[PDB]
């Protein structure tokens, strides 16, 4: 049962997130959330250019 | 073989349940089309808890969906996992909700109840064993608050032995989305106290507070909120589905946590929660999980534990961990904060461990507690009920449906008696 | 403004040092064999 | 020849049993299937050809733990009838596992244990495992002992039970379940040994350097004691001790039977490099309060008769000198109506070293079984915990709802009071 | 395992603290991304004193940054070593500083006090042991002086045994950056005297004087001045981090230097400071360090030791060196200048030696002394406070926050008595 | 055989000790790992291997000093149990190291020393080291001796301490700790030896030729004296001296035990080219005040009984002539009621040199232990410094807050005053 006992446990075990959105972090993990809309800027620019064409 | 029957009533319950099945289907590896394509044999050991198998390898959940108007039903039908549900399990009326507790309980509830119960009887009698029922509903509305309690009484009448565990959402203290909530909640409490074995209370305002303080979510929609609640639902029943070092099912939870028949309302929580980007700085270990669990901010109900005292508390652990580490942490948190626990109950913290954590995480935990702080919430609704009732006001809309004014007086009397009972055992 | 009263702080410090409160409190803990109802019926049972 | 029957009840019993049968099969040289690549017959039956079957019965009211074995590597080892599983567990409720749920499966259990005993020509005892806090460990365990007493009478019924820890607790209703089961244990059991998780945790961290133990590590240590306890009937030696000798030598009265256990040496591989661990050292390590597997200080009370078991190249001259030295410790108190004070045991089969184990290869090891009045502290601890809950009727409704009568709660409180009186009366001056 | 929690308050605290972590990270060898890329095994011995690790080999310092307006931290975070800190330890308000002690203490302090304390509780209870806290702040401002003292009381109440070491910058006598400084400093002293264990006094003018006299810096900036302060903070805790021939941690220093509970203010100095052109002439010997440390110009506080008498003195030395040579210097400097030492305490010089020197140096030394010359610094601000108070000056700003006028009278009486206390023991 | 146990306290005691053990292992011929490329039984124990283990215990309340051994080359030699380190040191506070923090670890250490004494069949005494000014050296050392006095009783407990220097000082609170410790030392210790750093600095620069020493050079000189003291029990000699002989011969009364140390020849060996260093030469060099390891001149006082230890090529004929000459010297006094005045011993094994050494490989050497009234000079200085601070109560609040009661300060001050007149009355003659 060496993995639980060892003191380099924090060193060796891979961290919980990698770059963009890890492929092993599924929906059940509860870490992939939708409330961080990282497309907000692009949507904002599109909406006014849509308003500009209307005006 | 401990099958559980799931019922969704109202707009709030239905959409939470729709997100709730996505979490389970991901954890077990079931396709939206009902196919199994998973990755581990352990997922197929006790899939029988939540699902039925259709001949051909197609898995169908034990879900019963209830509403008075088909508006929310079509939204679920077009959903990503819409194909999963059994088409005959969709039971709905053809009349407006009305947002009236009396109308939902008396006028339309009676017509729909006879059809709903037989649909339940189809699933309840179909399985080899049946441990308990699972209901999701809100308390401020008109359909869930009224029809949910009506079905809860009937389920108690037919299945006295089974555990009637329900999950409820409480109207917010500061801003809420319905004019006539105090009437609805006070009426509903009378049924829930006597009929349901376990009731979990969740507040919308705490869910927003959790999103911004911990998760930092810029624009938290209702999907993120429903995500938080469904994790706790998944955590509680995981002891049935997967092996572990120390099993603890629903009835163990009821026996340990409930000292008296009427003190069984609970506050819930979950850990860990990813502050996105920030948790690269965070080392997740068993003691760190305990810190979030007993931190007051992570509780999903807007009742502060520190202003009351604890009676019982219980925590689950998922993943491979040290058993001594869990048992020491419960001793540690109980000894350092003696003021918040009662003397005449030693060892106020129950513990449990399960081996299979959710995908990707090395470990996760769930917290369920019972405290006298619930007196804050019931005082809130009682005070609003009182100053509305003195002026009479909207009672005009409940009288023309066949509800007596004595029902308001009885409902308040039972609610106030619940408040004093929590006061007395504080001594 | 009102001037402070002249006080011999060395004499007070001389007196105060013996009176310094200890940091760590002691704990002689009773053994449960010393229970007042050892080997006898508890009184609360009759009321129950 | 000579036989003993092993019964495991509840999660804490069967999970220890999994580790025990791993150790026993490895010691005798039987593959996990039950074939070979002696004392086999005291624990196993030879079905024929080259296959062996253990004498064990696994029982729990919920199927999760048993289905682990049924799907595990050892599935072919056991008889499928031996693996008995209920439908829904006792929910840590004594009444639920004794009155409602227990009685639905008790008669099925009794047939298989009785059927197992027919093949046992020279059976001489039973080994039964509990956890006091569990509903199945206490509620169903009580029902099993009551029936076996009339089923088999004057056959030594030995038990190996987990004592509720002083501060570590996983069940809130734990004090309620222990007292009710204690009443049934005290009359029927021949002798019931005490171990607790809190002391084993600390021992697994201090002597062995395992900082963060699991339930798996603790099960191996308990397995070694039972292996040492039963080794006298299996392997050759110089002073054999039968089960019946334990019954007379350890307990002076009928109600003071509960002993405590100790084992030495327990040492990591990199500490034993510096230590010889001869007979004198291992004898001394037993009597330190650190090595006791029940977290009670022996200095609080006094000692009555002890039994010592040696496994290794041990010479009788050194055994007498070590116990002579042990009598010279003025920190160890003995009662003067027990001037004899000791029984010894010597055997030649050394400890067995499970691969991947946490234990160093030691050439001689000693096991201690001792009875003391120090445990009177632990009952007074448990008695106080029960009073606070029952003063305000903290959990009575759950028990009453499942057939339990309330009148048994004060009666169980009465019986424990007599047991507490019996210890101070025994431990009193000559 | 003697973990230390670091707290930074105000614009002065955040700028000094940010430079402080640049010094330590280079010394231990931590890359600004937070990973170890060092050169000696001794560096990883006792990094636990200041850093926690996150899963994945990333080390995060035990730092808490406090301010009332978010302007300073975004400047700090944009700095090179900004990514090192945990994002959630940044605690700020959404209100202006106001340069007001009462406003910092009462209005904005209370709101932030509860939030900051739980952030401290996370880091304080995340380690196997805790020796003490470490505060860096200025006294002339409103946020560092006001909220810093309020947090100082709460830390004492919760954690009495631990050492609450604070580093303070005293307002300058000639040119100073704030009109209302005598009010802020006079009120601040009352909290520091009774709550804090050790206080170090730094004056900005002496830092300027050292830069132009010794280092010959033609255009010194706050980076230069703050660098000099960072060396002393690094030096004191160096006994904890690295082995030595004779150890001396924080608690040894307080026991030896502090004869009476109220006399614990200290002055500090650091050697060797070398000019650009003097390096070719200066042969680095142990006596050379002794001359600089006891030289009055090297004092970082603008209070002249020669005008007073010494009570206790302490020197640290870093590097592999002779034990005889250090001990002989302590005796030599003590006997040569007996006119500045008290008779009723012999052996007034405490000494210690550490093995590993700071980056770029072969030998280095640190000085901490306690003397009666502080009567100069308190008389100065008392004189300014009295004239601003005899007529009611800017005072109305303080009263309109909640502060009572009697607090000023209590503030002066407590401060004046501390001046007299040093007067008596000079005899 | 015959055994001696070493206990080391504080920074001084521990890092003096590793200097002592590097000497002995090199002397007996044992590699640092315990292997080999006699008298091993007196200091070491043998295990079930070709490996040895020292009979030593290292104790300190902070981990930095001990961990240097743990990661050092000698880490494999010591048992992991022998190295005991606390959590946070005593901060040079006697009360903190005696009451609050001292009692947190006292019983853990006492098990380990007692366990080591079990392996010592012929135990005859203990060796204990102190530095008076340190909190752990004085505070925890006093608590250790008080417990050890009742544990063993009639066994010779010898001590080897560093007296605070007349003028060199590293702690301001140093006088407080020494006097409080002196109370506990005087009643319990069988005999204790004084040395001080200030004299050891002067000798190491004058006799040995080093411009700039460290504690490393001083620690090696101390090891030679202990090596010569213990050589009688280990290697052959024409006149053997046991530990118990030192206890009876040196001390005339109970409270006057404190001797001083000396050694000759101490020479930087290029100076040893010029001279043969006969027995008369080394005997004369002992009695010069410059060679005393305590910076007090014997000419202010008088001599009571002295013990002489010779090593190497010395012959019993030459010893008698040399000591006869030193009696004729009229710079040396002896009290009238000690006409004999001497105890002599001769051993054949010359001293052992060390890589990176400081001393010579000379062929003969002599060691001295002398009890003199000149030590009364040191007590007057320490007492005077104590009264200056205590009159205004300069540091009492730190001690009282850590469990100390104030009444112990004057009572410990009274006993030293009695000791001061104890030395004055004995210094008289009739
Ligand atoms: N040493 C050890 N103790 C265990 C283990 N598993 C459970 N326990 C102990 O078992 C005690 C509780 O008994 P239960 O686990 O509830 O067993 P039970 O009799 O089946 O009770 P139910 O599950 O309610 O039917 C706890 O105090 C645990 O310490 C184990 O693997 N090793
Ligand atoms: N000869 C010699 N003396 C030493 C050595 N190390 C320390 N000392 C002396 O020890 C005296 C002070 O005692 P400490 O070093 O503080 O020992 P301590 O008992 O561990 O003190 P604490 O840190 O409170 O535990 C000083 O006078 C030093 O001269 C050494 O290596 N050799
Ligand atoms: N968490 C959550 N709450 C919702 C959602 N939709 C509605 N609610 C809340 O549910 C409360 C009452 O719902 P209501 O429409 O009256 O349900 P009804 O009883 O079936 O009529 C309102 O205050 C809403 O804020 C949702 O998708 N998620
Ligand atoms: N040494 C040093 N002093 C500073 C620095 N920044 C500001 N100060 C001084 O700190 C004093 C008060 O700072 P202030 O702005 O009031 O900080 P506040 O506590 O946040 O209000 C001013 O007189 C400045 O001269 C710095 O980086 N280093
Ligand atoms: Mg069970
Ligand atoms: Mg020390």
């Amino acid at each position: 049962e060496y993995d639980l006992n060892r003191k380099d446990y924090i060193k060796v075990q891979p961290q919980m997130r990698i770059t963009d959105n890890d492929p092993w972090l599924s929906v059940s993990s509860g870490l992939k959330f939708d409330g961080e809309d990282l497309t907000a800027e692009e949507r904002l620019k599109a909406q006014k250019e849509q308003r500009e064409r209307w005006g | 073989v401990r099958e559980i029957v799931h019922i969704q009533a109202g707009q709030c319950g239905n959409q939470i349940g729709a997100k709730f099945w996505e979490v389970i289907s991901d954890e077990h590896g079931i396709d939206p089309t009902g196919s199994y394509h998973g990755d581990s044999d352990l997922q197929l050991e006790r899939i029988n808890v939540y699902y039925n198998e259709a001949t051909g390898g197609k898995y169908v959940p034990r879900a019963i969906l209830v509403d008075l108007e088909p508006g929310t039903m079509d939204s679920v039908r077009a959903g990503q996992f819409g194909q999963l549900f059994r088409p005959d399990n969709f039971v709905f009326g053809q009349s407006g909700a009305g947002n009236n507790w009396a109308k939902g309980y008396y006028t339309e509830g009676q017509e729909l109840c006879e059809s709903i119960l037989d649909v339940i009887r189809k699933e309840a009698e179909s399985c080899d064993c049946l441990q308990g029922f699972q209901l999701v509903h809100s308390l401020g509305g008109g359909t869930g608050a009224g029809l949910g309690t009506l079905l809860l009484n009937k389920l108690r009448e037919e299945y006295p032995d089974r555990i009637l565990s329900t999950y409820s959402i409480v109207p917010s203290p500061k801003v809420s989305d319905t004019v006539v909530e105090p009437y609805n909640c006070t009426l509903s409490v009378h049924q829930l106290v006597e009929s349901a074995d376990e009731v979990f209370c969740i507040d919308n305002e705490a869910l927003y507070d959790i999103c911004f303080r911990t998760l930092k979510l810029t624009t938290p929609t209702y999907g993120d909120l429903n995500h938080l609640v469904s994790m706790v639902m998944s955590g509680t029943t995981c002891a049935l589905r997967f092996p572990g070092q120390l099993n603890s099912d629903l009835r163990k939870l009821a026996v340990n946590l409930v000292p008296f028949p009427r003190l069984h309302f609970f506050i819930v929580g979950f850990a860990p929660l990813t502050s996105r980007g920030s948790q690269q700085y965070r080392a997740l270990t068993v003691p760190e999980l305990t810190s979030q669990l007993f931190d007051n901010k992570n509780m999903m109900a807007a009742c502060d534990p520190r202003r009351g005292v604890y009676l019982t508390a219980s925590a689950h652990f998922r993943g491979r961990m040290s058993s001594k580490e869990v048992d020491e942490q419960m001793l540690n948190i109980q000894a350092r904060n003696t003021s918040y626990f009662v003397e005449w109950i030693p060892s106020n913290v129950k513990s449990a461990i399960c081996d299979i954590p959710p995908r990707g995480l090395k470990m996760a935990a769930t917290f369920i507690g019972n405290t006298t702080a619930f007196r804050e919430l019931f005082t809130r609704v009682d005070s609003q009920f009182q100053k509305m009732y003195a002026r009479r006001a909207f009672i005009h809309w409940y009288v023309n449906e066949g509800l007596e004014t004595v029902e308001f007086d009885e409902a308040r009397s039972n609610m106030t008696d619940l408040i004093q009972e929590y006061e007395m055992y504080e001594t | 403004m009102k001037s402070p009263t002249k006080h011999n702080y060395i004499l007070e410090n001389w007196k105060q040092a013996p009176k310094t409160k200890k940091l760590h409190p002691e704990k002689p803990e009773t053994w449960y064999t010393d229970k007042p109802e050892y080997g006898q019926v508890p009184a609360y049972l009759d009321r129950v | 020849m000579r036989e003993v029957i092993s019964i495991h009840v509840g999660q804490a019993g069967v999970q220890i049993g999994n580790g025990c049968w791993e150790l026993y099969c490895l010691e005798h040289g039987i593959q996990p299937d039950g074939q070979l690549p002696d004392a086999f017959n005291t624990f196993f039956s030879e079905t024929g050809a080259g296959k062996h079957v253990p004498r064990a019965v696994f029982v729990d009211l919920e199927p999760t733990v048993v289905d682990e074995v049924r799907t595990g590597t050892y599935r072919q080892l056991f008889h499928p009838e031996q693996l008995i599983s209920g439908k829904e567990d006792a929910a840590n409720n004594y009444a639920r596992g004794h009155y409602t749920v227990g009685k639905e499966i008790i008669d099925l259990t009794l047939d298989r244990i009785r059927k197992l005993a027919d093949q046992c020509t020279g059976l001489q005892g039973f080994l039964i495992f509990h956890s006091f806090g569990g509903g199945t460990g206490a509620g169903f365990g009580s029902l099993l002992l009551e029936r076996l007493s009339v089923d088999y009478g004057k056959k030594s019924k030995l038990e190996f039970t987990v004592y509720p820890s002083p501060q570590v607790s996983t069940a809130i209703v734990e004090p309620y379940n222990s007292i009710l089961a204690t009443h049934s244990m005290i009359d029927h059991s021949d002798c019931a040994f005490m171990v607790d998780n809190e002391a084993l945790y600390d021992l697994c961290r201090r002597a062995l350097d395992i900082e963060r133990p699991t339930y798996t590590n603790l099960n191996r240590l308990i397995g070694q004691v039972v292996s040492s306890l039963t080794a006298s009937l299996r392997f050759d030696g110089a002073l054999n001790v039968d089960f019946t000798e334990f019954q007379t030598n350890l307990v002076p009265y009928a109600r003071i039977h509960f002993p405590i256990c100790s084992y030495a040496p327990v040492i990591s591989a990199e500490k034993a490099y510096h230590e010889q661990l001869s007979v004198a050292e291992i004898t001394n390590s037993l009597f330190e309060p650190a090595n006791m597997m029940v977290k009670c200080d022996p200095r609080h009370g006094k000692y009555m008769a002890c039994t010592l078991l040696y496994r290794g190249d041990v010479v009788p001259k050194d055994v007498s000198a070590a116990v002579a030295t042990i009598k010279t410790k003025r920190t160890i108190q003995f009662v003067d109506w027990c001037p004899t004070g000791f029984k010894m045991g010597i055997n030649y089969q050394p400890p067995t070293v499970v691969p991947g184990g946490d234990l160093a290869k030691v050439q001689r090891a000693v096991c201690m079984l001792a009875n003391t009045t120090a445990i009177a502290e632990a009952w007074s601890r448990l008695d106080h915990k029960f009073d606070l809950m029952y003063a305000k009727r903290a959990f009575v409704h759950w028990y009453v709802g499942e057939g339990m009568e309330e009148a048994e709660f004060p009666e169980a409180r009465e019986d424990l009071a007599l047991l507490e009186k019996d210890y101070d009366e025994v431990a009193a001056e000559s």
